[PDB]
């Protein structure tokens, strides 16, 4: 729970992610903004707890040294194979541990933000390992996560 | 750098109390946990003569307590993804030059 | 009688789905997932040259996309929590007589 | 996921408890009414999709037999163990597994719906198994659910 000097300059940079007037603090107002951009949707009583766990001084706003007790509660990351892995399985029309190489291109290129044509060309020359047109997604999630 | 990482997780959802609210329903409603739990054991064990409308009565009490308890555990997990968004969000310019 | 015990909870939560917001919510996320993962993975293992703005890009919308999977399954976590209140709020009327 | 005869005559009566205009369906606003009634607070979006995850004839309410779909996925019961403790160790101050006859008359007294002191008396005689003034609500719990 410790914070070296590096990483403050580079959540300097951070808070002004959320600090969307530039004004110096965070309000309720521009987390629901931030997290609204994130799509998301949290109630006004979960902005206000949200700002309340950190707020020191209690006025009702966060601060830069509030924001960092924020950070160094949690830098502590870890990996999201299992979640990924769970993101292809909503694809997995039999439940057989396979995507096509046709399902992925389509689904790839018609839901969420998209990638073009040939975005997927690369996505899938790497992930049909076996080139047999079959994704094995659990194995290709391992290669990307390793 | 980071790559795929995200922030952990806590474990178990012990936090955002002092949101008196909150904190306030967990202690109400485990009182209530309590108190209905003992009220059906008693009238369901320690009588000689079982009253349902009575066991019935503790059981909606009982079953309320232990839902609003689940109620407020959900919600703690659902602020600490949400303070975890923002984290993941802030850890993003952690990735230079 | 059924004394303490409650209605037992789905393991896993891959249900009140066709709550087409609910489902429409998770197919564009979930492929918003898989775009993401793809654009991070290339732009970190299979370039020469490594462009940071583009990794933090990417993991600004990966982020985005595993927090609202993450959303959509506590909420699907709250609505069965929900439903199983109503049965068993239901069940105490097996209690008898 | 089958239901005996007995058990229709007795969700009759359930019904009744949600059908509060006795008009013969359940709406959002019955359920609204109902759940508050409970200490939740399910908003109108969740009202709507308990109705519609048993919605039948897709009518927008919920007759009888919709309603006994939705039992009959669900009439497989949990013990409750666990959960109960964790009741108990909110009260738990230090965390040692054990809150003391005293402290337990003063929650029981004063928080939630409340016990008589009398009622009070019954429990600690039961709850105390050691005579030590001490609860070791673990092993209580575990009396109290055999
Ligand atoms: O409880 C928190 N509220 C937070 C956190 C981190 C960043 C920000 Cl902006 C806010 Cl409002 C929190 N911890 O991660
Ligand atoms: O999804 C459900 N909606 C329900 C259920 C059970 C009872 C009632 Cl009233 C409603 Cl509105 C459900 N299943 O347990
Ligand atoms: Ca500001
Ligand atoms: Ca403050
Ligand atoms: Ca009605
Ligand atoms: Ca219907």
């Amino acid at each position: 729970d410790q914070l070296t000097e590096e990483q403050i300059a580079e959540f300097k940079e951070a808070f002004s992610l959320f600090d969307k007037d530039g004004d110096g603090t965070i309000t309720t107002k521009e987390l629901g903004t931030v997290m609204r951009s994130l799509g998301q949707n949290p109630t006004e009583a979960e902005l206000q707890d949200m700002i309340n766990e950190v707020d020191a001084d209690g006025n009702g706003t966060i601060d830069f040294p509030e924001f960092l007790t924020m950070m160094a509660r949690k830098m502590k990351d870890t990996d999201s194979e299992e979640e990924i892995r769970e993101a292809f399985r909503v694809f997995d029309k039999d439940g057989n541990g396979y995507i096509s190489a046709a399902e992925l291109r389509h689904v790839m290129t018609n839901l969420g933000e998209k990638l073009t044509d040939e975005e997927v060309d690369e996505m899938i020359r790497e992930a049909d390992i076996d080139g047999d047109g079959q994704v094995n997604y659990e194995e290709f999630v391992q290669m990307m996560t390793a | 750098g980071r790559k795929l990482e995200l922030t952990k997780a806590e474990k178990h959802v012990h936090n955002f109390m002092m949101d008196t609210q909150l904190t306030k329903r967990v202690k109400n409603a485990a009182a209530n946990v309590l108190r209905e739990t003992w009220l059906i054991y008693k009238n369901t064990k320690l009588v000689k003569k079982i009253d349902h409308a009575k066991v019935r009565k503790h059981q909606r009490k009982f079953l309320q307590a232990i839902h609003q308890l689940r109620s407020v555990k959900m919600e703690q997990r659902k602020l600490n993804d949400q303070a975890n968004t923002l984290v993941d969000l802030a850890k993003t310019q952690l990735e230079h030059h």
